[PDB]
């Protein structure tokens, strides 16, 4: 139980086309191996961004990673009705891999 | 395309095991680790351990150390995930998400929900 | 230690920033944003483990030897303060190739920026190691007559900054320009065929020979030829793909070619100076 992973907001609601920020810090530095999950209702969660800052294959430029050390961001630029969903961080820096408690983000 | 298959949902007593399945196709089974998730209901993600086909090797979060054990069956592509002495806490849908390199999780299994109840004795 | 754990990938799953020779099939180090993850894999065996090992233990080498060649006593040499300064800037050549080497092939998976970053540092150690190797070179050889020793020191110096240039540029690195990367270090190496046509005319064919410098200069050509073939024609990876993967592959064959090349030169100059200090640093013929 070694790296907490703590996410922040743990809610928020915004309309379509705005643009939102979640962030994470880690208890101990994590050296860029983070990663960013969407999560939809009943569904498996999908990769998002890996190593802090690359995006996944497949996902939307909206999409951005940012951040070093203990300090991690996930920005979404022009909220699309799809993005709701539990949006997740997760450290791959030391075992215990952890994951951030999430972030409900509602689309008005 | 890569696919992460789970056996379908468990309704098992409490004290009893379960076994769910992650079938792996669309790459070689072994060039990767396979890493198991649980989300307790309405919960976040805990990773319960990776597992290293090629290898045969496991790593388990000390949380789950006595309850989940990983196994393989390289023949088949398939990567297995037992639970141990079931309690109320344990239900949860669990999830395998494979690992490409280092451990961020670009392919996951649609999920196995497992209900620990005591509804019929 | 359970921190950076990482194993190695096939070719199909690495970004494109990392995709650089389709025959080395397995065996690659993931993307890895961590300077201390990626010098920790230095002890580690993956598609690059051969290429850094051989320009760690170079550079070391060279630095050494370099350390050793400026504390040499002054009276084993006719003009101990400028014949080390040539010297010297062979071995700066030298090492900051190999150092600039290494260091890219150990960063190299870190990210795309940083990869992007040492490959414009490690192409420009070439042109170093080639614009330095003949400073001593042009000076033992034209000893006797200084403007043809300096017009060749402009050429060389204009010719390996227009390489330095041309290796900034982001379609050098793309593997398509692997034989142009191939032609532009070759011709900055084999354009040596200019002082050494002057030279040979200026000097004599008897001269020339006699004095060992055609035929070490043959076997500077051929490592020059023979490593920038392998390099660019991808030999041995190309017949056995998936078996080269760690060892004995083109890039891999080619350091050690950059390691070779660098000490038969050396040995080569090293000569040049032992004959300059018997016959002493004046001319009569
Ligand atoms: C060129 C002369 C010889 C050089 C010796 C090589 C240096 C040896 C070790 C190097 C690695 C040191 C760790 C370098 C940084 C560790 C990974 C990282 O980027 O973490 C920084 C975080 O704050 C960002 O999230
Ligand atoms: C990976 C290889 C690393 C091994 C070391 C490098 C090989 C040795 C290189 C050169 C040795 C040539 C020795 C002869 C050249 C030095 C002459 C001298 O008088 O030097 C004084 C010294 O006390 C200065 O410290
Ligand atoms: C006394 C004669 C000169 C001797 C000293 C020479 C020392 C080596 C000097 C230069 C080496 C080549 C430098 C070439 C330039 C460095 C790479 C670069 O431009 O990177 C930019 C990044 O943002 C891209 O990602
Ligand atoms: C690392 C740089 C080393 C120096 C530059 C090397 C560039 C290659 C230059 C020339 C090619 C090889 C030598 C070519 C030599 C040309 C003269 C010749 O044909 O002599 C034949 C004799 O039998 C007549 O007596
Ligand atoms: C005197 C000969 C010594 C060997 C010199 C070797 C370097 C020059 C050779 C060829 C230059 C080709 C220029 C054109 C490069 C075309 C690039 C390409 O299509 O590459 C295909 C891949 O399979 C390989 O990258
Ligand atoms: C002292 C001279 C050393 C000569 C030995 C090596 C001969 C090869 C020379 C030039 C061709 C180089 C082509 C490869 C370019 C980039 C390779 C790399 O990134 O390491
Ligand atoms: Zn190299």
């Amino acid at each position: 139980s070694d790296i907490q992973m703590t996410q922040s907001p743990a809610s928020l609601s915004a309309s379509v086309g705005e643009t939102v920020t979640i962030t994470c810090r880690a208890s101990g530095n994590i050296h860029n191996f983070l990663a960013w999950y969407q999560q939809k209702q009943g569904k498996s969660p999908q990769v998002l961004v890996y190593n802090a800052k690359t995006l996944a294959d497949g996902v939307p430029s909206r999409f951005s990673g940012s951040g070093s050390g203990t300090q991690y961001s996930l920005k979404i630029n022009s909220l699309q009705p799809e993005d709701f969903g539990s949006y997740y961080c997760q450290q791959f820096w030391s075992t215990p891999y952890t994951f951030g408690g999430g972030t409900k983000l509602e689309i008005n | 395309e890569v696919l992460l298959q789970q056996s379908g949902p468990e309704l098992v007593k409490p004290g009893a095991s379960v076994r769910i399945t992650c079938k792996a196709s669309g790459y070689t089974f072994t060039d990767f680790n396979m890493d198991w998730v649980k989300q307790s209901p309405g919960k976040s993600l805990e990773w319960i351990g990776d597992f290293n086909p090629n290898s045969g090797g496991s790593i388990y979060n000390q949380k789950f150390k006595d309850k989940a054990t990983f196994t393989v069956d390289k023949s088949s592509s398939t990567a297995y995930m037992e639970l141990r002495s079931l309690t109320f806490e344990d239900t949860a849908v669990y999830y395998c998400a494979r690992e490409t390199g280092t451990a961020w999780f670009a392919y996951w299994g649609q999920g196995t929900l497992v209900t620990v109840s005591a509804a019929g004795g | 230690e359970f921190e950076g754990r990482w194993r190695v990938i096939p070719h199909d799953v690495l970004p494109d920033w990392l995709k650089d020779n389709d025959f080395l099939l397995h065996g690659h180090r993931p993307p890895m944003p961590s300077f201390r993850a990626c010098f920790k894999s230095i002890f580690r065996i993956h598609t690059e483990t051969g290429n850094i090992w051989t320009h760690l233990l170079g550079c070391v080498f060279f630095l050494c030897l370099g350390i050793f060649y400026m504390f040499r006593p002054n009276i084993s040499f006719v003009a101990p303060l400028q014949e080390k300064v040539v010297f010297g800037l062979f071995f700066l050549g030298a090492i900051l190739c190999l150092s600039f080497s290494w260091l890219f092939h150990t960063v190299y998976c870190h990210s795309e920026g940083v990869s992007r970053l040492f490959s414009k540092l490690d192409y420009s150690g070439i042109a170093l190691l080639i614009m330095g190797s003949f400073v001593p070179w042009l000076y033992y050889s034209f000893y006797c007559n200084p403007q043809p020793c300096f017009i060749y020191l402009i050429v060389i110096c204009v010719l390996g900054i227009a390489a330095i240039i041309v290796s900034q540029w982001d379609m050098f690195a793309t593997p398509q320009y692997r034989g142009v990367r191939a032609g532009v270090f070759l011709g900055l190496g084999l354009s040596g065929i200019i002082p050494t046509l002057h030279y040979v005319i200026s000097e004599g064919f008897l001269k020339a020979a006699t004095i060992g410098q055609i035929g070490w200069l043959m076997l500077m050509a051929s490592l020059y030829i023979t490593g920038a073939a392998l390099y660019a024609a991808r030999i041995p990876e190309r017949f056995f793909p998936g078996k080269c993967d760690i060892w004995f592959h083109s890039h891999q064959l080619f350091h050690i070619f950059v390691v070779a090349g660098a000490f038969v030169h050396f040995h080569g100059v090293s000569n040049l100076q032992e004959f300059r200090f018997m016959i002493g640093g004046g001319c009569s013929e």
